[PDB]
């Protein structure tokens, strides 16, 4: 708000607001257009298409159990477990709601969210990329993959011999990835602290309030009653002056932080077109190696792309002519 | 005011300890949410009046005149006084002007928290409706092909310059 | 036939411009506004302030002043730069997709059109661009039978560009991503391994000259 940062109820220091004016209304049109420009960029990061899908109820999937991507059905918030767990390692509201850090609440939940990366993730794995270009043509797994195969430049038939230990070897993949997210904390790291940020950029912000600005009193209604209007506003226009600079920077961080993640979140949003909708050959673009599957996952204010990709083993020279 | 320093706010019975000559459970903030009764050994914790935050629900003037409003952050579970057609209790706050149905459609008009309205002959709430379900069977055999091969065009709008100026 | 009762349809298409004219438009409009304002000063036009008021203090009322517009131009022309950065960066993403859309057929998915991009075409505008991007979209299609391996001779065969179809009357090989029913010819399968090692093995027969 305006006034009442600025201000307490003492409707003087909005005269002398009105005596300077309008500086405070590009600070509400800036911080309105970040706002909505984050859910612009939340809306078209999630919601590629409107045609929602759903998961086929039974499993036969060649022996690939996808129980820590599929929605657990116990859990009333319908998602991985794998988010589950995300959201048990992601870390202040009430207080801060009331004090003029008046909290936008987020346009979409993250119940719909979770339903649109299922419904894509259940799209991916019953129809490949075709539902990506156009209407949604359900494929045979083993074709996906032995069209994954051939993106690559590799002949399908190694896969239809050994495919079952393709299985083994993704399922134990999947149980160290589930450890290695519950094995260090450097995963969370990189949400953890732009949250944290926020939070420590408002908390400088509601220190500054209590800054002295060479008054009496950072409060100014102490000094309205001990001296006359005659004489409290030569501190008055100083103290309101340094408040409008400090929002006005506070207003710039918050700004170029909005740019950056802006940036950021357009580039998730084309590895999310790129990388889960299909087969890219950028290489070490849709993660190292030889890009093969891709699957998201939500988190607060985040996304995390897991990526299963091609390495090569064992190998030996051979003379070449 | 209580010893000097004052507050604005309403006023509830704490329940936390306090030690003697306890008077500020001050937080992080340092805001004075909790003080010592200066008479008798009775707690008081201190939440601050409620603010409002005021927006504007309606279509276009060529298209209607009804209108709804919102206040965010307000827990009407009041302080309308003059109340409208009917009183709805969002996530986001209090608002009037509006009916919630049963349903869910398209959010043309986002209200928040999976909230949106629109126009019918009168002013509708809802809850926002994810699109169109459907489910493709899966089976150990069960293919698509397309049949018939049609041409779309997509148009793409991006900026270049703005009015280079000087002062 | 579409596309110019596309676009004079609704403002929407030409607003990603007219928000930035606007935008600008008012921002100077701002600047010239807050030449009248209240810096502290007991009026806000100089020379009024030099005539009424003699000089060796009015300008403890002029430097608060200069203060300011200083202020309001520092912030304009930050505002300005953020403004330059991410409208750059926003046509350096123009320029290269005018470099792949326009100059090629690129096969970042959903970058170059929607669906599967075959053409681009650049049209100007004040201050701006747009891009007609011609793709292809499947219409309509049909359900079918997969089945991988078609063992003859108990010899394993997998076809090379496409799948194996069964219609019911007749069993074909068509492409991967549309229908040509093609009947079994050895050029379009390649052969390999035994047949105790797959799933949707089939039992059909090839042709020879």
């Amino acid at each position: 708000d305006c006034t009442m940062y600025i201000c307490g109820d003492s409707t003087e220091c909005s005269n002398l607001l009105l005596q300077y004016g309008s500086f405070c209304t590009q600070l509400k049109r800036a911080l309105t257009g970040i706002a909505v420009e984050q859910d612009k960029n939340t809306q078209e990061v999630f919601a590629q298409v409107k045609q929602i899908y759903k998961t086929p109820p039974i499993k036969y999937f060649g022996g690939f159990n996808f129980s820590q991507i599929l929605p657990d059905p116990s859990k009333p918030s319908k998602r991985s477990p794998i988010e589950d767990l995300l959201f048990n390692k992601v870390t202040l509201i009430c207080a801060q709601k009331f004090n003029g850090l008046t909290v936008l609440p987020p346009l979409l939940t993250d119940e719909m969210i979770a339903q649109y990366t299922s419904a894509l993730l259940a799209g991916t794995i019953t129809s490949g990329w075709t539902f990506g270009a156009g209407p949604a043509l359900q494929i045979p797994f083993p074709m996906q993959m032995a069209y994954r195969f051939n993106g690559i430049g590799v002949t399908q038939n190694v896969l239809y011999e050994n495919q079952k230990l393709i299985a083994n070897q993704f399922n134990s993949a999947i149980g160290k990835i589930q450890d290695s997210l519950s094995s260090t904390p450097s995963a969370l790291g990189k949400l953890q602290d732009v949250v944290n940020h926020n939070a420590q950029a408002l908390n400088t912000l509601v220190k500054q309030l209590s800054s002295k600005f060479g008054a009496i009193s950072s409060v100014l209604n102490d000094i309205l009653s001990r001296l006359d209007p005659p004489e409290a506003e030569v501190q008055i226009d100083r103290l309101i002056t340094g408040r409008l600079q400090s929002l006005q920077t506070y207003v710039t961080q918050q700004l170029i932080r909005a740019a950056e993640i802006r940036a950021s979140a357009n580039l998730a949003a084309t590895k999310m077109s790129e990388c889960v909708l299909g087969q890219s050959k950028r290489v070490d673009f849709c993660g190292k190696g030889y890009h093969l599957m891709s699957f998201p996952q939500s988190a607060p204010h985040g996304v995390v792309f897991l990526h299963v990709t091609y390495v090569p083993a064992q190998e030996k020279n051979f003379t070449t002519a | 005011n209580f010893n000097g320093l004052t507050g604005t706010g309403v006023l509830t019975e704490s329940n936390k300890k306090f030690l003697p000559f306890q008077q500020f459970g001050r937080d992080i903030a340092d805001t004075t949410d909790a003080v010592r009764d200066p008479q008798t050994l009775e707690i008081l914790d201190i939440t601050p009046c409620s603010f409002g935050g005021v927006s504007v629900i309606t279509p276009g003037t060529n298209t209607s005149n009804q209108v709804a409003v919102l206040y965010q952050g307000v827990n009407c579970t009041w302080r309308v006084y003059s109340t409208g057609s009917n009183v709805f209790q969002t996530r986001a706050g209090c608002l009037i002007g509006a009916e919630y149905v049963n349903n869910s459609y398209e959010c043309d008009i986002p209200i928040g928290a999976g909230i949106c309205a629109s126009y019918q002959q009168s002013i509708i709430a809802y809850t926002m409706s994810l699109g169109a379900e459907n489910s493709v069977a899966y089976s150990n055999n069960s293919i698509a092909i397309p049949t018939n091969f049609t041409i779309s065009v997509t148009t793409e709008i991006l900026p270049v310059s703005m009015t280079k100026t000087s002062v | 036939g579409k596309i110019q009762d596309s676009l004079s349809s609704t403002p929407s298409a030409l607003g990603k411009l007219q928000d930035v004219v606007n935008h600008n438009a008012q921002a100077l409009n701002t600047l010239v506004k807050q030449l009248s304002s209240k810096f502290g000063a007991i009026s806000s036009v100089l020379n009024d302030i030099l005539s009424r008021l003699d000089p060796p203090e009015a300008e403890v009322q002029i430097d608060r002043l200069i203060t300011g517009r200083l202020q309001s131009l520092q912030t304009y022309v930050t505002q300005q730069l953020i403004r330059a950065a991410e409208i750059r960066a926003s046509a350096n993403l123009a320029a290269t997709k005018m470099s792949e859309c326009v100059l090629g057929q690129s096969k970042r998915v959903d970058f170059c059109g929607k669906g599967y991009h075959l053409m681009s075409f650049p049209q100007s505008a004040p201050h701006g661009v747009v891009f007609l991007h011609v793709t292809y979209v499947p219409a309509q299609e049909k359900n079918f039978t997969t089945a991988p391996a078609i063992c003859h001779d108990g010899k394993a065969h997998f076809p090379r560009e496409g799948v194996f179809v069964s219609n019911g009357t007749h069993w074909f090989v068509t492409q991967r991503n549309f229908y040509e029913p093609q009947i079994i010819t050895t050029d379009n399968t390649f052969v390999s391994g035994n047949c105790d090692v797959v799933i949707g093995i089939v039992n059909n027969t090839v042709y020879d000259p």
